[PDB]
């Protein structure tokens, strides 16, 4: 009685083996999985520069504020603020907007934010743009501040910031 | 054309045990990014790969801070940019030097014995070996059919089969009484040409050896992966084919 | 048409559902149908055929998933799939094997069904959709070789799509139009690539039919006597049920095929393969040697065996008043490899069924199997001397087989007198 | 099983064929199968749907012998069609509306069977059949929708596939299965085009089955009553044969179908179409409104309607401990709408057959059928008041017809006493 | 968003006996030629078609002197040329300024009743009126509620939707006020822009007629061989429906 | 008796009528038709200027012949060439490989040919080149003469001549 029930199972194995393949092809390739993080040498960013970078299709600004736009960030109140969550995947999602949060550094210098309004998914202008000192959204007329928290325009939410460290002195991990 | 001689190297890679030396890579990394990528390219080789296992397997900071010698032209910006491990290698800088990234199964360095495929069976295709056998098989001087008569701006190479061979040194029906042909290539390694980090031989016979064997895993990085596969599915119809031969002889029992 | 018995329904899920579709009637029949008990190990085959269908079409599938069909992409796509998808070196490698042994399969099948008669009536039939179960797969493998569009897969499409144009007058417009131009280019490829997706479901379809037309007479054995139809008593003698008993037999001998094959995939893929499709489409630069696979070698040899100095082309250019060329001389002689072969139920007019039992058919068959391997052979040699040669004498018997030999054959053979019954043989062997 | 008479090989090709593979019988005995005679012009649909199916593959075959399966191709490939391609054009509008012609059949097919039980007993195999062609309908349609890559290509398949990471815990593996990736982009569209092609072939096996399915059991008729199977000389009164009657009545009014939807291809072929899919697809825009084709709309209203403020949801959110969100709900309630009408044979407790002689029933049917004309009305419209209400009564009509209604209904129906015969019905009439 | 109001113009393609008008479409070319493919481009559109039948139909050496004005990069060589007829037309040479190859079916101009389609199948998609609703939607001053609120960069447009809109013109609950919204386009056309050959009149409502003509033509060249193949596949089905049904009648005549 | 064929023969030319666009559609594309000629604008090719022009995918040499190289074309003998065969589609197939077949004009000054090397099909560098004053192929070394006739090499035939004439006073029309 073994013999007839370790063919079946030894057959039932290699299908097992066989079907398997079939189904992990599918998988992201080795190129996505190589996607999903990236490297930028923010080594020759000085201050009030902006630094578009490409991330699964879509920009990230990564901006270095200046002394005149930190100061603007930290004025404002949680109440003067359409959207008081800080969409941010480092913290627990439940932080406050503040400044402070943010920011991946305890300075505020480096701000990281996905370059996609909330709206619909364009790229808002940078370089201190809008009625806020911040980025002005094209299509339809988003206001952002110098912290990239909605102000005023069809956008719900604030932009998201992704999950973002300095592995370094001068390199960030995004993703 | 047709097949003449290769120098058959005793490479670790070989036969079903065999395996990729992950120091011989590294090396041959060395030699292509100092000697043969001043020419050639490998368009569908990722940098990123260089870490992958069963290869070179170098750190990730190592390739990501040598994929930054390449200049890259960005497929959306469009804008010239320092390389990323996402990147491939570049093109061939040369326009006739074919690209590297499959020339370890785009050769074959075995054939006959009368185009009956014996040799290939037990030698394999014989790609790189025949790499091999071209880099070093550029001799001090050419035959003596060919004294005087070399085509400007090509060179002889013994391995090399699909060139160019002056009338001095055809035979009455064409046929060529050369080992090998005129090759646009100059002969691209010399004694010492690297200094290899822990000091290891850097003759030209170590160096064509090392870049020949980086070149296969340039063309199949998944060959350590598929002999494992290979040897598994052997396993698994080994047994099965075992059992299935009892279950039919004692099935068929009651009928013999 | 043996006697057995029918279908029961069991249980009582069996009977509900005997009553409104009876698929599992006909499932029980089908594989409780009584085959010969005496079938050697060349019965195997049709087994091996049908995993290999499967398995190029679900590989096929996969493949699909990741690959481009575009001159600018194809080749780039392909090695995408064998450096970055999951497992995607090992499914090409199945898939590009698996036609080989798709290949080797069916030769052992056929050179199986022309010694032991098994193309004779009733299986005429049988034969006819074997043959364009034939040629679906050899018109599929070579579309298949074109998309990934190497040096092989540019110039062997411009070898072959050349051949319909020396077709007399309407032959530009059949280039023309299977191209969709002047030349092999994208829109050859992009419509290979459907066509490729098409013809394996057509292969498919084509199979249900080979199934059901043996089964309609039933299998074939080595003696070609006929399994006795006058009663349930004497066929249980003559034959046992598929299931279990040549199930297992077939099965088993899959797992050793696959042994082999899977071993092959795993060591040396790439033996079966030309170097040159591994580099890209160069319209600009001939290969030195333009070889097909092995598969087609020997149909490659009929081709460049009729030079335009041979006598029987010359022959036939002078007779056709410059019609039949020595180009269109050897498409007709390739593609008549094939006519011949599937009229040899109408060329061979002995009575007798196996080969087992002819003498004289013994001795030219075993010829026709060594004149395949050499025509296998001389098709991948130059066309110089004595190559020229060894593949006209090859060309020339393997249509003295079939349209002289074996008519000739069935009039003198002296044959020799077969078992009484299926049972006999069954015990004088064991 | 109704008393026919057997096929008899007649001239001398047919006995020398059907001795070998009865493939003439199999064709008489299906083409002569005893239908009633009572059936009403809704009986068509099937005929139609089988046109379609071969439409779709040929034509599917046709288009993708110049179709570029690539995000920076795909755009371009369809507009290459549509300008360069001889009668492309046609092609694709023929391809594109026949799609619409292929769905809007199937309802009338279906309502067909909901009203006149066609779905209930010895008929349950024929629907569950059904079922799964209904399925791989809709896979397949909206996965060819995905290949011309505009904006409501790619962002039609951004919404779908996010659904499925909406199911709890293994819903983000799944969706990353089935994108290749975080998000729709390349290798989604290279995957969807290999199962476009292939699903078309699964479903032709599938019509198999159910055309083996209702020859097995007989075509249903308006009255319900089953053909008298006792004796030749009253089923011929019940019933004529297939050929030459129903296939001219099938066959006109196919002509009559195809007068109108080459009309709607020659002259208003972007009718039925969203004209967003004439914009590259742009991750970065996201459309104005995301509309499916209308055959998608009833099951893109049930998915909007069930919003995390409903009191059913609520209640859910609250009893899962978290579990099933709203958006999971909305999942569950758009593929259930499509579970309870395939279980309506084992929910439709009514021992009547035809839905001719239910009053009560009759009632509650012609409400369905608003019903579904409502939600897809509805799935074009907002979210807003009072668009959000609408979707929500008639998305809970919809599983009341059949989860409770249908259950209900036959213990307090009050039927009528249907006809004794077809062959009264039939004479009733004329 | 949703949609407005549209001049429903008589457009001679309209119908199914409607037939592009040849010089409309020659006109318009002009106008698209000299006015807006100073931003705008026709990515799809082959210049060879300017001489396809069903169409402008010019001869091939104006389509061949037409297509010498625009530099082109050779697909292979890479160093810039004279547009030949093979070539398409450039992309938009400004950014935000979509592409108006398919804008002629890209765009619905009938929209309601109440969602029910009941338009436009009378009235069809109307993407080519649509068109001449936005060109000729300019009007002089702006709403009273935006006096001194508009965005800077952007122009009132009364067809145009899909334009942001200034909050003293929303409703409380975020919904415009106006008809159209503010589109980023100048108003391309000025009367008497553009000088045709006939002295035809170009005032700007001829223009944008006539550019829309062409532009409807650009999205669907094959528009009078569609109408053709519709009427002819009526025609024969009308008849075999015909004969099929008389056969069915005599054939069901032996039972009824 | 005419109903029962009326209705048969109706439904086989709505088969046919269907049957047609499914072949044509694999006939050449409108942008593939579209290539069966190029006009070749020659207003500013001085003598010994090579004009290099894709043309069915492959490439076609249109050099202006200079003084020098219209002398060594026609002093060539017809006995000293490898092939006597012109190759010329617009001339009849028999002709000669004299220089005056080989040209389009009386004149000689315009030479126009298939820039593709009969042995393999390599492209010859031009711009006087190899051991006769014409073209060098580097793939095998065929040397080629003033004419385009083939002198020494593996190549068999000279090279081909499409069918080309002068439309105007300064444009060729080829094919
Ligand atoms: C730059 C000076 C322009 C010229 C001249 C013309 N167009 Fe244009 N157009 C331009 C921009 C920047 C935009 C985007 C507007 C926006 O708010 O996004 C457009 C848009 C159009 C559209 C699309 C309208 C829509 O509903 O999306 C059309 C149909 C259009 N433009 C037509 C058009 C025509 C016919 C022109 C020549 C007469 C023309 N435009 C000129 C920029 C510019
Ligand atoms: C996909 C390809 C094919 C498949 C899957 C297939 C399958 C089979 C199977 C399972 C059998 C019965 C078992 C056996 O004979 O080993 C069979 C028998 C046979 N097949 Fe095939 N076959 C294929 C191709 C062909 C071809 C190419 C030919 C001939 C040109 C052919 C002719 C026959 C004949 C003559 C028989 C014997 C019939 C009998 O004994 O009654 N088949 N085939
Ligand atoms: C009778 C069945 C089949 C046969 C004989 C066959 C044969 C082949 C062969 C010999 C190749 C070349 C392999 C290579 O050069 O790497 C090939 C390529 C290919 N085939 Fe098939 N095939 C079959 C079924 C299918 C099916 C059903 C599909 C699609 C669903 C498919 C898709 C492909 C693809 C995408 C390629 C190119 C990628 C590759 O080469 O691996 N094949 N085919
Ligand atoms: C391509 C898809 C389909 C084809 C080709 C097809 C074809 C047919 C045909 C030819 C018939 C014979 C009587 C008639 O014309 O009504 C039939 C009957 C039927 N079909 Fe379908 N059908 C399809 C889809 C479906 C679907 C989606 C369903 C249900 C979900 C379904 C359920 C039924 C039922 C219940 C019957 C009645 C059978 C009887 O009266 O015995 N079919 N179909
Ligand atoms: C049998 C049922 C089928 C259905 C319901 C269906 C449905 C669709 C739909 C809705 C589209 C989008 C058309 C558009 O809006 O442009 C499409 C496109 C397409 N389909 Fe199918 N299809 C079927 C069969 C096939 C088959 C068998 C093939 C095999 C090659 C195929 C190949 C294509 C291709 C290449 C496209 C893109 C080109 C185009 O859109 O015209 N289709 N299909
Ligand atoms: C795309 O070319 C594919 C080839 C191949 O062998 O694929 C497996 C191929 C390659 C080089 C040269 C020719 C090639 O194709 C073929 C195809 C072929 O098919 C036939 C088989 C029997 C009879 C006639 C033909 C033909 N034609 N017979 C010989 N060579
Ligand atoms: C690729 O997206 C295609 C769409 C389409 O309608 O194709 C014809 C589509 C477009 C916009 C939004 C969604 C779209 O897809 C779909 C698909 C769809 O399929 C189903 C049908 C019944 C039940 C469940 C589903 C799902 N999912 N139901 C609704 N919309
Ligand atoms: C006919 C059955 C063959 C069984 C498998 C034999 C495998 C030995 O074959 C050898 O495999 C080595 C694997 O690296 C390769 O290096 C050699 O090239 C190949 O010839
Ligand atoms: C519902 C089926 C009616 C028969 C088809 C007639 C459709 C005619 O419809 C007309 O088609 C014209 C052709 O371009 C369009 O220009 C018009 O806008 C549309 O109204
Ligand atoms: S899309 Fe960013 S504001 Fe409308
Ligand atoms: S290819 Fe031109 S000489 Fe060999
Ligand atoms: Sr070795
Ligand atoms: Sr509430
Ligand atoms: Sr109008």
């Amino acid at each position: 009685d073994f013999l007839y029930y370790a063919t079946a199972g030894a057959g039932a194995v290699a299908t097992g083996a066989a079907v398997w393949p079939l189904i992990n092809q599918m998988n992201p390739s080795a190129d996505v999985q190589a996607l999903a993080s990236i490297f930028v040498d923010v080594s020759s960013v000085e201050p009030g520069v902006q630094l578009t970078v490409k991330f699964l299709g879509k920009p990230i600004f990564i901006r270095r504020r200046t002394e005149a736009d930190i100061e603007l960030g930290r004025s404002v109140q949680l109440g003067q603020l359409v959207d008081t969550n800080a969409r941010n995947a480092n913290i627990d999602a439940g932080a406050e907007a503040t400044d402070q949060n943010r920011t991946l550094d305890e300075a505020g210098e480096w701000l990281v934010m996905w370059g996609v309004c909330t709206h619909l998914g364009c790229v808002p202008i940078g370089g201190v743009s809008g009625d806020f000192g911040g980025w002005f959204c094209p299509c339809h007329g988003s206001h952002y501040d110098s912290a990239g928290r909605i102000r005023k325009g069809p956008a719900p939410e604030n932009l998201p910031i992704p999950l973002a460290k300095f592995i370094d002195e001068t390199t960030i991990q995004l993703g | 054309a047709g097949g003449g001689h290769v120098e058959d190297v005793p490479f670790s890679f070989e036969g079903p045990f065999g395996t990729f030396d992950q120091h011989q890579l590294q090396r041959g990394l060395q030699v292509y990014t100092e000697v043969c990528a001043a020419c050639h390219g490998m368009k569908f080789v990722p940098i990123r790969s260089l870490s992958e296992p069963g290869g070179p397997e170098l750190p990730e900071d190592q390739v990501r801070a040598y994929a930054t010698q390449f200049t890259v032209t960005d497929e959306e910006t469009g804008e010239d940019r320092e390389g990323k491990p996402t990147d491939h290698f570049p093109h061939s800088a040369l326009e006739n030097a074919p690209d590297l990234s499959l020339m370890a199964k785009a050769r074959a360095g075995f054939h006959g014995p009368m185009g009956t495929g014996i040799s290939q069976l037990f030698n394999g295709i014989g790609g790189p070996e025949y790499i091999y056998s071209v880099l070093t098989g550029f001799p001090e001087e050419p035959p003596k059919c060919a004294e005087g008569h070399e085509p400007d701006g090509f060179y002889y190479n013994r391995a090399f089969q699909n060139g160019s061979v002056p009338d001095t040194c055809k035979d009455a029906n064409g046929v060529k009484t050369t080992a090998g042909s005129w090759i646009a290539m100059p002969p691209p390694l010399m004694d010492d040409l690297v200094e290899y980090a822990d000091g290891h031989d850097a003759s030209v016979h170590a160096m064509a050896e090392d870049v020949s064997a980086f070149l296969m895993w340039a063309a199949e990085p998944k060959l350590m992966a598929r002999k494992q596969a290979g040897f598994t599915a052997v396993m698994f119809l080994t047994v099965l084919s075992v059992l299935l031969y009892l279950t039919n002889k004692r099935l068929w029992a009651g009928v013999k | 048409g043996i006697p057995h018995d029918h279908y029961e329904p069991r249980t009582g899920i069996e009977k509900w559902l005997h009553s409104r579709l009876p698929i599992v009637a006909l499932a029980y029949d089908t594989i409780m149908i009584p085959t010969p008990r005496n079938l050697n190990w060349m019965w195997i085959w049709g087994v091996v055929l049908a995993f290999c269908l499967v398995l190029q079409i679900v590989t096929g599938i996969v493949l699909a998933m990741h690959y481009t069909p575009h001159v600018d992409l194809a080749f780039a796509s392909v090695e995408h799939i064998m450096r970055n998808v999951n497992g995607g070196f090992m499914l090409r490698y199945l898939h590009a094997n698996g036609a080989s042994l798709f290949f080797i399969a069916v030769y052992l099948h056929i050179f199986r069904g022309l010694y032991y008669g098994s193309y004779k009536a009733p299986r005429e039939v049988t034969w006819i959709v074997g043959m364009l179960i034939y040629l679906a797969m050899m018109a599929t493998a070579f579309m298949g070789y074109v998309l990934p569009w190497g040096q092989m897969s540019f110039w062997g499409a411009t070898v072959i799509t050349g051949l319909f144009g020396a077709i007399p007058g309407i032959g530009h417009s059949i280039q023309t139009w299977l191209l969709g131009g002047p030349a092999v280019d994208n829109a050859t490829l992009n419509r290979f690539f459907s066509l490729h997706y098409l013809l394996p479901f057509v292969i498919a379809a084509l199979v249900a039919i080979h199934i059901w037309a043996f089964h309609s007479t039933g299998n074939n054995n080595p003696t070609g006597v006929e399994v006795r139809r006058t009663s349930k008593a004497e066929a249980q003698k003559d034959t046992v049920p598929f299931w279990p008993y040549f199930i297992i037999k077939d099965v088993f001998a899959l797992a050793v095929v696959l042994l082999v094959f899977f071993a092959i995939v795993g060591f040396m893929p790439n033996y079966l393969g030309h170097p040159d499709n591994y580099i890209e489409a160069n319209p600009l630069s001939t290969p030195a040697h333009i070889v097909p696979e092995w598969y087609f070698l020997p149909f490659y040899a009929i081709l460049r065996a009729f030079t335009a100095d041979v006598w029987v082309v010359q022959i036939a250019n002078f007779i056709s008043f410059g019609i039949i060329d020595a180009k269109f001389f050897g498409v007709l002689a390739m593609f008549g490899a094939i006519l011949v072969m599937a009229l040899v139920p109408w060329l061979d007019t002995s009575p007798v069924r196996s080969g087992r039992y002819r003498p004289m058919f013994k001795i030219y068959f075993w010829l026709l199997a060594a004149d395949f391997v050499i025509l296998t052979w001389v098709g991948a040699q130059q066309t110089t001397f004595p190559y020229d040669w060894i593949s006209l004498i090859a060309s020339a018997y393997w249509f003295a087989y079939f349209l002289v030999i074996l008519p000739i054959l069935g009039a003198i053979e002296k044959p020799v007198a077969p078992p009484a019954t299926i049972e006999e043989d069954f015990n004088a062997h064991y």
